[PDB]
């Protein structure tokens, strides 16, 4: 209950995706990149409303909840690691594993009968493609797999990328990623004369309701998500018009790209091919709290060698994360920050008006509302609450 | 210039039919009990289809936001709709629903 | 609606006052000077807590709620003027017209069934006396003179002024205006000693308490207002004691200003003469939002000829602006913004504790609550609300 | 009153101290020192919410609430003291007398009914040891001994200090400081090595409950308090260890401190001996707001003699005020600032987790519960409300 | 001494009337069932004019900010007023309301 | 050594709680449900508390510093803030009289 009910009674097709202000619980969500965190080198986040910290010890990755059980503090404030394996919490000493955050020592009184009976919370950490994903969930966490878009784990596919935060919350984020229509914002960006882009400034739907997306709730790997597919029944725009008359035009480039664009739970975008023909783009819209997220952007790219990878690498520094990552994608920055105030009362999710290519947009909010693995609460990051 | 829709008795009482046509707008045909009523099937304040919406008495609730019209005047019963939807009188004889072809 | 029931249910007087915190819907409310906004250059401001843009066209002004209908952005995040009388929003490029608001075309998809089925907010905007003002109400608009002090739009009337965003709710700066005893913090300015000004420490009443004001109820043009006329049977402090001893006096200049004093809905102070006995002000506390209003300062002074109005304005420039308008006035804005904290709360209208010389404001309450056009809310922000 | 009364309800112990957010009133609270307020020179300072201010007159200090009844400003926004005995509102000149707070005079109108009929809150102001104390309750003040800790009022003792304010609620600073285990954070304290302290690193507790401390109610003074008796039966921690292996170890300097701590209402920390053998530390935390209090620390030295005082004099200005009340109790100040978040939400009263050692501040909590002398409220600070 | 009010009859119980005195401030009477009583008609708390509130059994409420005084004793029964109201004495003789001209 | 004599089951009333205080070793709290004896450690396992000094509540203790509870025939967590589960300790009536155990009962040799 994130959100006023009078409010939610209104949404009835994606009510619970209206209520999931702090994101979604029970999904992996990368945080960081893998060169970002050394060994013994205690990094903190926050995920989800969540104060956490992440360690790496023996080369393997341990997240603890940075907030000792016993009077609330962050241990982060002054950390305190004396053993390898543990860390002491700076103000009275409770001392926890990293390994099963068990409460094993108090160096303030080593008698104490708190000591071997309480734990704290820990959550599943997992390395993949060079970027650290987070399971922020209860009990056994589902294969990664699960919340990754396809591809994005292929054994060749090299990934790149830039992670910062974004003062917007994570929902306007992605559903400015999947609109189809936004395209327009983008008609000015380096990277379409730059590479040579064919991008269009819009599109004009063809066909039924049902024909402009793909619901994708039966693959194997129980990934969700959903697939834009104005552009198969739809014609591009390429020549803007007020009162008929033409006032701009598309982008004419031969480089097609994009043109398989896809949502996927918990909240991660892919945009293929892009930037270029030849590779694809990955971006994470990660819940931080209600009005922040971070701007998880990716660029995969087949690489059959160590020759290759640095090729790319090279192009990446160089090309890509410039002309790309930045010189396209900041404007989907400032969009975002552009929506904050007509949906930061919740008020916008009644009144906003929308048109044709928003279909997308509704296919994953109901998508999101129904696969969803559970709402965040602010009860979760206080700590849950139950009377008998 | 009418247009046969279906038997009365294709529809339960408060219940929605879509009905589409070709080169224009599709319209909702409403079941108020025992009374059929009409109007354009597409919200005024967005996409929605209000046959998939939720009837109670004369008053459609649009799926979307909670907007609300009387579907026998057309006129915005709850915000956030303000634009008027478009009324097609019902008539129905010898057990069929019949609508205007056009707005009234 | 925006303050709490339990104090306006106390507040039996004036509490449809007590809850206008964002002001009074339909009435003309000035914003800026003509000389401010020139052709093609659409502007910002906030009205009343509406976001709003306003444009020349030909000379003509034009004004826009300034939030797209579509996501909620503020169009003017990228102003896309692409032809003379539309306006094209930055995001997904639906375009209105100035005229009238209507949604008349929309680049990203020429096909969709909203063209021509929607309406951005208008509001009517007229330019008097070198001002700007706008009508921030619903249907057709009353004639400006209903909301303009008498004589304000005579035909040999110059109009000169200034405008400021000032930190205080606008009723806080109304009361200040019209308040007859707060002439006590202007002891010292240098106006009362540079243009050798009488002016008394405060006033003695005389007469009963229906004596001392002269309300308004209607003109030939619908104005509502309160005349101050503590002065008619009233006796001017000029010696200020405490336990009989004199500790302050008032100041002996030969210029006697100020000979009436009215305020007016929606809320503008007519002081005459001021600051001279050949001129009249005329100041406007427009609310921008529930913290803030605009101080529209203005001097009125007849001219005959283009040589009369010339030599005002060099008089203006020269010593009216800099001694009065803010070697006098200045004392005015720190005494509005001392009175927030004890109305931030709503708690001061019940707690405050009035003597004989607020029977005006008491007055400007009760008429305020009377015949005011409308109650700005919110919801009229946010889009009106109601569930049938 | 000022907490959630489901959570009030879990609290069964202490409800009270959990609903004393903004400290408790008809207690005296020290907020300056003498020094700092000088003859006719009034000073402003916020306690308990309330907005004051403390002016001496013939070397005698008086106190009168910073809030003129008229319309609810601040009269320190322009003091004007036209006569020895008064203080006059810079907006319409409300007069008041120091020593009873009647409007005794109105300079913009003499003849006005409010005159003599109304009067401006006023509270009770004492001086001792150099520190300026204020009575922030109603009806006559009991003795200042009953809010003071045993020996601070000592002829003979010298009392040398600083002040300056923390943002946390007061309670989080109390706690601190009479938390017994909380010695941890003192460790690696430049006056432990500087000063050859004996310092343990926490306490392994012993003997019943009970005996954890001495609960004083029976003191002739009236003054209410708890003792710290933890090191009694305890053992005193000197190596920390996790896993069986010394991690850390505590100080084995020669000067004995701290053996003698307890904690008094209002809110004021005695630790004896300290930070010398032959010295006492006496401090209080004084709430401001909801958010923070006043660090109000001294120190006492028995001096007999003006050379003694001198002498101590500078010791304090060299060694005593930056070697312990800054380099020793710097840590404390970060280290309640670091509960904040956790109690913040009122949730922190209730998912606490504590330990053996914090029996002691459970003892604080009750005592504070059941013996303060009244709740504040924020109807105490805008105006007591209550219907017929 | 005394001032004529008003006949016992004009008073229907639970109503107020304003007394104005030349040369002097006004005063309020207050019939409270076959009782009536009289106090300064100015509320202590500012300027407004108590004969113009609501007065429920024997306590008047200030129309301005909602305090109130019991009619019998001027003391205050609900905030923000402090200050008792000053009380004239009251008498009725030969079914007329007389108030005393200066305060108990 | 096994079982601890508590008190006769007259001597408590129905609904009612008695701590155990033993030498060496954490209290015991004895509750008495209607005609059955059931007991857990005495220390709420979210904190210091004397579920001895809390409320009884049908099988349900609720503890008196936060409200947090457990139930105390299984010793599981009723109400937030408790998460820990409490030691359990059997209790047997012989001839009127009340037995607890000395050592918590396991999940060892017992139902699956
Ligand atoms: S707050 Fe961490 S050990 Fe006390
Ligand atoms: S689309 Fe129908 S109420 Fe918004
Ligand atoms: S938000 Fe303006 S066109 Fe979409
Ligand atoms: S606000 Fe102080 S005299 Fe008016
Ligand atoms: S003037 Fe009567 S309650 Fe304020
Ligand atoms: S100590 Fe029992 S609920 Fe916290
Ligand atoms: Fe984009
Ligand atoms: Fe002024
Ligand atoms: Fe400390």
């Amino acid at each position: 209950a994130n959100v006023d009910e009078a409010i939610l009674k209104r949404v009835k097709g994606w009510a619970p995706y209206v209520d999931a202000k702090l994101g979604f619980r029970n999904h992996w969500y990368p945080v960081m990149f893998s060169k970002e965190i050394n060994e013994g080198e205690p990094k903190t986040l926050k995920l989800l409303g969540e104060n956490l910290l992440v360690n790496r010890i023996d080369g393997k990755l341990y997240c603890l909840k940075d907030r000792c059980l016993h009077r609330g503090v962050q241990l982060s404030v002054k950390v305190e690691c004396k053993t390898k394996s543990t860390i002491t919490c700076w103000y009275h000493a409770w001392t926890y594993r990293w390994e099963d955050g068990v409460l094993c020592d108090i160096l303030t009184n080593p008698t104490s009968a708190q000591i071997g009976r309480q734990k704290l919370k820990t959550y599943p950490v997992q390395e993949a493609k060079g970027c650290v994903f987070i399971y922020l969930g209860d009990g056994d966490p589902p294969p990664l797999a699960r919340d990754t878009p396809p591809n994005f784990l292929d054994d060749d596919m090299e990934i790149l990328g830039k992670n910062q935060i974004i003062k917007s919350n994570w929902r306007l984020a992605v559903e400015n990623g999947f609109d189809p229509s936004h395209i327009y914002i983008h008609k000015d960006s380096i990277l379409v004369k730059d590479n040579d882009l064919a991008l269009p400034l819009g599109f004009a739907p063809g066909g039924d309701r049902k024909q402009q997306t793909r619901v994708v709730d039966d693959d194997v790997v129980g990934r969700k998500g959903v697939y834009d597919l104005i552009g198969e029944h739809g014609v591009p725009v390429f020549e803007g018009t007020i009162g008929g008359e033409v006032v701009r035009e598309g982008a004419y480039g031969e480089k097609i790209v994009a043109n398989d664009v896809s949502i996927w739970l918990p909240g991660v975008l892919k945009v293929n091919p892009f930037p270029n023909p030849d590779m694809m783009q990955f971006e994470w819209y990660v819940p931080i709290d209600e009005n922040t997220h971070y701007y998880f952007q990716t660029l995969g790219k087949p690489c059959a060698n160590d020759e290759e990878r640095k090729k790319y690498e090279q192009e990446f520094e160089s090309k890509w994360k410039p002309m790309a990552l930045e010189g396209f994608n900041n404007d989907d920055i400032w969009a975002r920050e552009a929506m904050v105030d007509f949906y930061a009362d919740d008020k916008g999710w009644v009144n906003e008006i929308l048109f044709e290519s928003d279909e997308a947009i509704v296919a994953w909010r109901k998508l999101a509302s129904e696969h969803n693995q559970g709402i965040q609460t602010q009860a979760h990051v206080s700590g849950l609450e139950h009377h008998h | 210039i009418w247009l046969k829709v279906c038997a009365a008795s294709d529809m339960q009482p408060g219940t929605i039919r879509r009905v589409n046509r070709v080169g224009a707008a599709p319209l909702a045909v409403y079941r108020v009990g025992d009374q059929f009523y009409a109007t354009e099937d597409t919200c005024t304040h967005g996409i929605a289809s209000l046959s998939e919406g939720t009837l109670d008495g004369d008053v459609i609730e649009c799926p979307f936001h909670g907007g609300a019209f009387n579907v026998c005047t057309g006129m915005p019963a709850s915000s956030p709709c303000t634009v008027p939807l478009g009324v097609f009188e019902v008539e129905v004889k010898e057990g069929e629903v019949y609508v205007a072809g056009e707005k009234k």
